[PDB]
């Protein structure tokens, strides 16, 4: 299921419908970047738990076999 | 705030620990957990209009073409959905009310998402906020 | 064809920096206050400079360069060390 996870951030730009507004968005890598954007004023508020998830994630985002 | 936040209503926890093991669980088949409510039926009859108010209401917002493009619809939706997530957390749904209300505000995102410098309106992103409440308490 | 997203692991790590995660972690390390954040962002940076990713140091050094917070930065290893 991670790897599942893992799989879809890849590429998730393949879940919208195609020419629509949320893909050509996605398409250019822009999630990612929302991410991290919010992970990085994520961190005062105290949870710990969920930023430790995203920051696992992230990096077995660089791992073979995918 | 007349009613629904009263005596003797008061918040129930979803996810239960201190489960009897002499008790029956017997196979209950699969969506008849959320039943043997002896006392809270009494209750729950004078608001029975209302959630299905609610319920049909919300499905009338799913016939629309566009939910979030009115600005005067934009109130009555909002604390259409506060009430409904006040009524779920105080203890007023079954579980496949909880499905089909899980359905419909889906349905909602979903034609959202089809209809896809621009100050969106803050009340819209709070109705959105809202939903995920009742989200986390159907999933727990 | 296949529509197969290769990505080899010097792409996938220049791309993941191009949005800026060298600045998530660095200021994740900044501003730690937790000892597994801290860690977890160690090991976040040890998979993105692994194979030595010339693209990913020169983030970390003009990044550095151009920064005036970068005395905590420098802090948070200094200590850790003097504390091992």
């Amino acid at each position: 299921e991670l790897s599942v996870l893992v799989d879809v951030l890849h590429r998730p730009e393949l879940l919208f419908p195609e020419n629509t507004d949320a893909r050509r968005k996605c398409e250019s890598g822009g999630f990612i970047c929302k991410l991290i954007k919010h992970t990085k004023q994520l961190l005062e508020e105290n949870e710990e738990k969920l930023c430790i998830k995203v920051l696992q994630t992230l990096r077995e985002m660089m791992t073979k076999d995918r | 705030h007349m009613h629904v936040d009263r005596d003797p209503q008061e918040q129930v926890t979803p996810v239960k620990y201190a489960r009897l093991w002499s008790e029956i669980p017997s196979e209950i088949a699969i969506d008849d957990y959320d039943s043997s409510g002896a006392s809270k039926d009494e209750i729950k009859e004078r608001f029975a209009q209302t959630m299905e108010f609610v319920e049909e209401y919300l499905r009338d917002v799913v016939c629309q073409r566009f939910p979030f493009s009115d600005k005067e619809k934009n109130k009555l939706t909002f604390e259409v959905v506060n009430l409904a997530r006040n009524l779920i957390y105080f203890g007023f749904y079954n579980f496949s009310d909880l499905l089909r209300l899980t359905k419909i505000l889906l349905a909602i995102l979903d034609c959202v998402h089809v209809t896809t410098p621009e100050k969106e309106d803050i009340m819209v992103m709070d109705t959105k906020l809202k939903i995920i409440e009742i989200l986390q308490f159907i999933l727990n | 064809s296949t529509s197969r997203g290769e990505m080899s692991l010097a792409e996938v790590q220049c791309h993941l920096d191009k949005e800026g995660a060298s600045n998530l972690v660095i200021d994740l390390i900044m501003n730690a206050s937790s000892d597994r954040v801290f860690h977890e962002s160690i090991l976040l940076a040890i998979a993105l400079l692994e194979g030595g990713n010339t693209t990913i140091q020169h983030s970390f050094f003009c990044r550095l360069t151009e920064d005036k917070k970068s005395e905590k930065f420098f802090k948070v290893f200094y200590d850790r060390m003097k504390v091992a």
